[PDB]
């Protein structure tokens, strides 16, 4: 009945007008994750650098001189590759490609002191029988505060942080490909396994079963999953190519709203085109459900999937000819395909201004609300903008 | 019938006790396979990224 | 046993596994466990009929698409399991009490249930 | 005023219910999906078959669980009765056991179901006209006795098991 | 505002171009930028991550 | 037989894969190199400007 999808809604008509206002590059490799608090108070985001760094997410409203990372931590060792909040903030889960899995304290120490990290439990995956996390994402069910990580040989373990011991254990068939992401119900009931392979296999939280498994037309790699806010049975799964961002109702397997923003033919199974979708975040908004991506093609780009001719590019290159997004149903499934429109001296003011915008792959999106909605977003460079 | 039946039954053990055998082999391909299809992954995006 | 885990009588409909050609054993430990505990091998069978009887009570949540996909799972792993594990299982259901229309548990206590250093008793 | 769908004017909750081996999931199978077969899976918790049908030009969604007829799957309390709209108790009759235990199902449905939840007992397995052992009037003064609509029906022959459903949605239409 | 901007955005770019911070005063304008645009800075030009030092961050403060 | 037949394709499938994360670590390797001259361009570039 109190089913929360976010602790922090966007405001009312955000439209994220793609102004850069903080720009962060601390970390040295490309940055695997991007997370928030539940309270809102930090974000963290994790690198191949080997080094997680939390950034204060009040102090990059520009009300700071210096917005650098509040703690850093570099323990783990090997590359972290992706990081997920606790709920009230107290804890941080960090995962390095060394299969190391630690979970580490952020401690609010008051003013002036710096908060220290601590390693409070640790768990280190046998690189020969669990191999290293490809995915993490914390639930806690009131009892136990269990963190989900999935691992290369297929094993889906929840380790319960209060008590230590593992919550729930599932074993992925290895068949449907290795897990590249996945999601968790709001409602607890159910998680979704999206693979390498293409396949999405549905699974019962509360039987602890896998119920059902289903392998995209293209086979095409699923990048990340999210549960979808207004359907309670839909999964949204960005898949590799064409930069396609695909809703599928797990209970019938029907693709049902699709984002085509590929100059390959919508819905096309050849040749697709190398951008792809990295990155996504699914809000309710209130009842026209928003979605922002980002990825390989180094555009954030907002898909209304209530209003998709209102969709619009957040940040880009800045020569980027206008586009305009259409509605249109195709083979069943309700596709919104983005058209570039083919573009037909002004006095500039100094140089000519500098693009905001990310120069390699945007590998995370995540958003953070201080006084106003804010979308941090990091590139496989090492560099992590954060947008208002 | 008897001696027919044993005869039959112990091929189809020998039979079955091959493909377990295969069976686990092919879990620890898939399991090594993972490995290297995370690096390919990783290659694919680190390849773009430079 | 009569007595659960937390010392409360068993209530309900309760599955016996029956171990085939053997007479029931009441020696403690017995050798011809009925309810199979979570410390052995956990009977993925005697789990989800454990989850089963759970759902059926309303002490799960209730998730209707979710339910005609998992327990069609459960009926195929039931199926499975069937044919493979040819055991009987022999259900006894143990009575309630109930006072003023509610239900009372009754727990294992005894009768009687409700100085180490003396100044002069040495 | 209220919200309403066009797909369907009312949605009936039907369940079927009664002993193991009866014919509850066949019966399922030939009124929602015109489908019958030999092989026998136990059914186990719950399956929820759709059917839409126009009664008295009104458009009626039928929802038509299932039940586990196996002991091992069922409990004292059963959560499964609530809310619902109607609810079939089906016997064989080719099963004296089943066919008894018709009384105890309606002690169920007593306990538990819906306060005016109509009943329909339908005799599954009447194909076995070799082997009937309940008869038309021995269900059928128990049947009125209570005041329960009455069918014989098979779902391998189906013919019957339409009537049975269509019974079950005009009963339910009379107190909708 | 437009002299601490300024000063913000000299520091900015000596944190980029990894300018050594023991020469870096948080008030001095143009002595920050000399040695920016020094043919010293050995690191002048370079292109990767780069730190702003807690001290340097907290003295703008 | 067909245990064998999937048995022959995997093995196939895992030099394969080998293979194709080899050559792609040698590419990386070498744009990493390119890069590393790019930036050593940009930087004389810069520095002269
Ligand atoms: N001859 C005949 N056999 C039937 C008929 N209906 C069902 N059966 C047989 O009985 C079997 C079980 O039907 P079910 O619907 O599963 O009976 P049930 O009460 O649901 O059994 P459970 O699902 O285990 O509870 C079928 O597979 C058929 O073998 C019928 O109308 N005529």
């Amino acid at each position: 009945e109190n089913a929360e999808w976010e602790s922090k809604p966007p405001p009312p008509g955000w439209r994220p007008k793609g102004l850069l206002v903080a720009h962060l590059h601390e970390h040295k490799s490309a940055v695997n994750r991007i997370r928030v608090s539940d309270e809102h108070s930090l974000f963290a985001t994790c690198s191949n650098d080997g080094t997680v760094k939390i950034w204060n997410s009040q102090k990059m409203e520009g009300k700071t001189t210096t917005t650098r990372s509040i703690l850093t931590y570099s323990r783990i060792g090997g590359r972290v590759k992706t990081l997920t909040f606790c709920q009230g903030s107290h804890y941080l889960a960090i995962a390095s490609d060394n299969g190391a899995v630690q979970l580490l304290g952020i401690e609010a120490s008051k003013l002036p002191k710096s908060p220290k990290i601590h390693p409070l439990q640790s768990r280190i995956l046998d690189q020969k029988e669990d191999g290293c996390v490809v995915d993490m994402h914390h639930f806690n069910s009131g009892a136990q505060s269990v963190l989900a990580y999935a691992t290369v040989n297929g094993s889906l373990v929840g380790w319960d942080l209060r008590s230590s011991s593992n919550a729930w254990t599932l074993k992925h068939d290895l068949k449907s490909g290795l897990i590249t992401s996945f999601a968790v119900d709001i409602h607890q009931c159910w998680l979704c396994i999206g693979t390498s392979s293409g396949t999405m296999a549905c699974w019962d939280m509360r039987f602890q079963l896998p119920i059902s498994s289903h392998c995209h037309p293209s086979r095409a790699r699923i990048r990340r999953l999210s549960m979808h806010p207004l359907y309670q049975s839909w999964v949204i799964a960005a898949v590799q190519g064409n930069n396609e961002v695909s809703m599928w109702d797990m209970e019938t397997g029907d693709r049902r709203f699709t984002l085509w923003a590929s100059s390959a033919p919508p819905l096309s199974e050849l040749q697709p085109s190398p951008h792809s979708v990295h990155g996504i975040y699914c809000s309710p908004a209130d009842g026209n459900p928003i979605l922002l991506t980002a990825g390989s093609d180094m555009k954030i780009r907002f898909w209304d999937l209530a209003y998709p001719e209102r969709s619009y590019v957040v940040a880009g290159s800045t020569s980027s000819p206008s586009v305009s997004y259409y509605r249109k149903i195709i083979e069943g499934t309700e596709v919104v395909q983005e058209i570039q429109n083919k573009q037909k001296d002004t006095p500039r003011r100094g140089p000519e201004s500098l693009p905001v915008g990310h120069h390699d792959i945007i590998t995370d999106v995540a958003t953070f609300q201080t006084t106003q909605g804010f979308i941090v977003t990091a590139s496989r460079d090492g560099i992590v903008k954060v947008w208002k | 019938v008897e001696k027919n039946r044993k005869i039959v039954a112990e091929n189809l053990e020998k039979v079955q006790a091959e493909a377990e055998r295969l069976d686990q082999e092919e879990a620890q391909y898939q399991r090594e396979y993972s490995e290297f299809k995370r690096q390919q992954l990783e290659l694919d995006d680190e390849l773009k990224s430079v | 046993s009569l007595f659960g885990k937390y010392g409360m009588f068993r209530q309900g409909m309760h599955d016996l596994k029956v171990w085939p050609n053997v007479e029931a054993d009441g020696s403690e430990p017995t050798k011809t466990p009925g309810r199979t505990s979570s410390t052995l091998s956990e009977d993925q069978m005697s789990r989800l009929a454990k989850l089963t009887k759970a759902h059926r009570q309303g002490h799960m949540v209730k998730v209707d698409w979710l339910d005609r996909l998992t327990f069609r799972e459960i009926e195929m792993i039931n199926e499975s399991e069937k044919r493979s594990s040819n055991f009987m299982y022999l259900m006894v259901e143990f009575r309630c009490v109930k006072c003023d229309d509610k239900e009372y548990g009754i727990v294992y206590y005894e009768k009687d249930g409700d100085l180490t250093s003396f100044e002069l008793v040495k | 005023m209220s919200s309403m769908n066009p797909e369907y004017d009312y949605l009936f909750k039907l369940l079927l219910i009664g002993d193991s081996g009866v014919g509850k999931s066949c019966l399922l199978l030939r009124f929602a999906d015109d489908t019958y077969t030999e092989s026998y899976i136990s059914t186990i918790g719950v399956d929820f078959k759709i059917r839409t049908i126009e009664l008295d030009g009104k458009t009626i969604k039928l929802q038509i669980w299932d039940t586990a007829g196996l002991e091992r799957f069922r409990t004292i309390t059963s959560s499964y009765y609530r809310g619902a709209h109607g609810i079939i108790v089906v016997y064989d009759v080719t099963d004296q056991e089943s066919f008894n235990n018709v009384k105890q199902w309606l002690q169920e449905i007593d306990r538990y179901a819906s306060e005016n939840v109509n009943k329909l007992l339908v005799g599954n397995k009447c194909d076995l006209t070799t082997k009937k052992v309940v008869d038309y009037t021995t269900a059928k003064e128990f049947a009125d006795s209570l005041g329960i609509p009455f069918l014989e029906t098979s779902a391998k022959n189906a013919t019957n098991v339409e009537q049975s459903f269509m019974t079950m949605a005009a009963e339910i239409k009379k107190r909708m | 505002r437009a002299v601490k901007k300024l000063n913000a955005n000299i520091l900015y770019l000596c944190f980029s171009q990894h300018v050594n911070l023991d020469q870096l005063q948080p008030l001095h304008t143009l002595r920050n930028l000399m040695y920016l645009v020094s043919p010293s800075s050995e690191h002048l030009g370079r292109s990767g991550p780069f730190e702003v030092r807690a001290d340097l961050e907290e003295s703008m403060e | 037989q067909k245990l064998y037949s999937r048995a022959q394709r995997h093995q196939e499938k895992k030099e394969k894969i080998q293979r194709h994360n080899r050559k792609l670590g040698d590419l990386v390797e070498k744009k990493t190199i390119d890069l590393r001259s790019h930036y050593e361009r940009l930087a004389n570039l810069r520095r002269s400007h």
